[PDB]
């Protein structure tokens, strides 16, 4: 054949891949965390958007930290061989490096480590996209007039 | 040329390669959400994917998301501490190729 | 407007 | 549409906007340097800018740097702890436009 | 005129901008930090590369933490109005969020804050590129065979 | 090879 350049990920596998959306709106009262009004708007918008890109969208609402970890472990153990890519969207409270389950925090690294190239071999070489709507601390940006 | 650290016989990639993290906000900062319309970031992300996913590489789409969030939104709060604030999303790419959602 |  | 947080009368941008951080390595990781040839990242960055700065947008150049570092380099060490290790650079973009070094 | 799209930074100002290279090779013995053999190769390669892109390259070697902060403060107080962009390259030891002067650490945020949109007004709206060759911790990536 |  002609010249081959390999500058773009192969996105013509049979399936685009999974789009897992974790939508945490309501937190256990014990945690002190507020309900996240507007997050269902986000989750619905994402489902539509990723549906139109031909992802297999799976939504989960109001997961505990243990449920988040179980979900990601289970998803990482699926056979992704026929999938081009993987997307995970996290909608929750957060701090730098942390996302909240409904009962407490999860380190983001614990979640992403399931998808490392050595631990999820059917995603090795494939793009793994994590979209994170959560705080990363407490700083506020005052902006500048342009 | 020749050296100790290139041209391995057995090809490996980093285990951290081929991840992209599309964060809603810069490191250390709050992220903003409208209780009626959704988060600034997700609203903007979905709008830019709807418009551009059949046309632009993903980093370029995310750059348009950055611009939209940065320019179009500013907080409103009855609390002066939290009023008139801004947000810039933060794209963290460990990708090794261009990503197009189409082929 | 609320923060996360 | 109408709401509290869009279409401000006075245009502001975030103070954190329009930064790009081209880190040599992923968060939490060592970065590797060859004592004779230079760092894996800087050697690769310079090579990709030489080749592509008149041709590609900067995020795309940095993606080629990611690929080069990830695929071409692997450490050599007499210390097993430090031997046969890999590196992926990490592009952190708060840019709001495409960047081309040419016009 | 015709349609205007504004999707790319304006890079046709009279000057491309500054490229400041901080090349820390030799550390004070009191710090315990090793000499960074190979860093001069890097610094020379960068100077050439950025020269060919028409940046005004300024190199500094073996700066203390105080000298790093003074340099960046001074550079941020120049008039960049006729410059398209700003580049800073840091070649040193590091840890997550930190770069070393020859006598001790500097928080990267202290350095970048001088260039915030509200603090360096002649760079507001212009790309500010920080290129950082430094460790970010102590983890090692074992890789995966492909 | 050395680390930074």
């Amino acid at each position: 054949s002609g010249i081959s350049l390999d500058n773009s990920y192969k996105m013509d596998y049979p399936e685009m891949g999974l789009c897992i959306i974790i939508n945490n709106k309501n937190f256990h009262k014990s945690t002190g965390m507020t309900s996240r009004s507007g997050t269902d708007v986000d989750a619905a918008n994402l489902r539509e958007t990723f549906r139109n890109l031909k992802y297999e969208v799976r939504n989960k609402n109001d997961l505990t930290r243990e449920e988040i970890v179980e979900l990601m472990r289970d998803v990482s153990k699926e056979d992704h061989s026929k999938r081009s890519s993987f997307v995970c969207v996290l909608l929750s409270h957060g701090e730098e490096g942390i996302i909240f389950g409904t009962n407490g925090p999860v380190d983001l690294k614990k979640i992403t480590n399931f998808f490392r190239g050595d631990r999820c071999r059917s995603l090795t070489g494939k793009p793994k996209l994590f979209i994170i709507q959560a705080c990363r601390g407490t700083e506020l940006d005052c902006g500048i007039e342009t | 040329a020749s050296g100790v650290d290139d041209d391995m016989a057995c090809h490996k990639i980093p285990v951290e390669a081929d991840f992209l993290y599309a964060y809603s906000t810069a490191p250390g900062y709050y992220s903003w959400r409208n209780s009626k319309d959704g988060s600034w970031f997700i609203q903007s992300l979905c709008a830019m994917l709807k418009q551009y996913a059949d046309k632009l590489e993903f980093m370029h789409i995310l750059t348009r998301v950055n611009r939209k969030v940065a320019t179009e939104f500013e907080s409103f709060s009855f609390d002066a501490t939290f009023h008139a604030k801004k947000q810039i999303p933060c794209i963290v790419s460990m990708l090794t190729k261009e990503l197009y959602f189409y082929h | 407007d609320e923060v996360d």
